[PDB]
């Protein structure tokens, strides 16, 4: 569904 | 949204993305009013019944976005809470009285063809604007259908969607529910006589409901989107948090809190 | 956008 | 922010700031009662 995000806003 | 079209690009500049860090998620629509202020509806914050009862720390807010799945590398911007504010008098526990809810962002958001702040309504604005037969704009990424068994395709949408619903009649939106209606709240929809379609849906809530200014020519925030009974139902019609009835609020907590 |  | 936010609050870069309308603008212009 989401498209992963930059995990450095996670 | 249901019944409305895609958003064109840079067409609403202060649309928010209320995503949930983990599950990864869409929480709501929210708004851009500063580089720093971000309006949402309370209770995307705050929801007791659906135990809902997020910490600062659980969201992001993305800025600038059209694309509801993609993350948009360069045109989107994503943001870190670093304190909400709730309406005091919020009541969730009745018919959602004063659903209103603010973020300050850690640090400012940057402007681009994408991010721009909305407006808020001046008493005369309102008064001018906030008309019966007057037409809103509901943007968000929510279903494009009423949440159903029988229903069969895809519920949510690629893009953004724009809906355009003219203010309904107190006594009209009063007809219309059994529910509880207050002043801290409004209605927008076609009227059955009028045989159109459109309303916001689950997951569009928090976002703005926006009406553009002949005066001078700036959109302001009328609504933020709230609550209903069905979507796009035969008869029913959305209800908005009315934003300037609840505006010194706002404007207290920017005031004494932030920029 | 809750339902009542 | 206020009564009227920001400063340069509603005016869209490519719309307004740009002259451009978008494709559904002038139908909640009608409703404001006329395109007159």
């Amino acid at each position: 569904d989401f498209e992963e995000i930059p995990e450095e806003y996670l | 949204i249901v019944e409305g079209s895609d958003a064109e690009i840079g067409m609403s500049p202060w649309q928010v993305m209320l995503f949930r860090k983990s599950p990864q998620e869409l929480l709501c629509g929210a708004s851009l009013i500063s580089d720093r202020w971000v309006l949402t509806a309370a209770h995307c914050l705050l929801y007791p019944p659906w135990d809902k009862n997020f910490t600062e720390n659980d969201l992001l807010v993305r800025i600038g976005k059209h694309s509801r799945t993609r993350y948009e590398r360069n045109i989107e911007k994503i943001s870190m809470l670093e304190k909400i504010y709730i309406h005091p008098r919020y009541n969730w526990r009745e018919n959602l009285d004063r659903d209103i809810a603010l973020m300050k962002l850690k640090k400012p958001v940057a402007f681009s063809d994408y991010i721009h702040p909305v407006c808020l309504p001046d008493r005369e604005t309102a008064a001018s604007l906030l008309q019966a037969g007057y037409k809103g704009r509901v943007t968000g990424w929510g279903n494009l259908k009423e949440t159903w068994t029988a229903n069969v395709g895809k519920g949510q949408p690629s893009v953004l969607q724009v809906v355009n619903l003219p203010i309904v009649e107190r006594p009209v939106c009063k007809d219309s529910t059994r529910i509880r209606i207050t002043d801290n709240m409004f209605c927008a929809g076609y009227k059955p006589d009028e045989g159109k379609r459109g309303d916001a849906c689950e997951g569009d809530s928090g976002g703005p409901f926006v009406m553009k200014s002949p005066f001078n020519n700036r959109w302001y925030q009328m609504g933020i989107v709230s609550w209903g009974e069905g979507c796009d139902r035969d008869g029913k019609y959305g209800f908005y948090t009315h934003v300037f009835r609840l505006k010194k609020w706002i404007q207290k907590v920017i005031d004494q809190f932030g920029e | 956008r809750p339902p009542g | 922010t206020f009564g009227s936010g920001e400063a340069d609050c509603g005016l869209r870069p490519l719309f307004e700031k740009k002259s451009l309308e978008d494709k559904t603008e002038r139908e909640l212009l009608e409703s404001y009662i006329d395109g007159r």
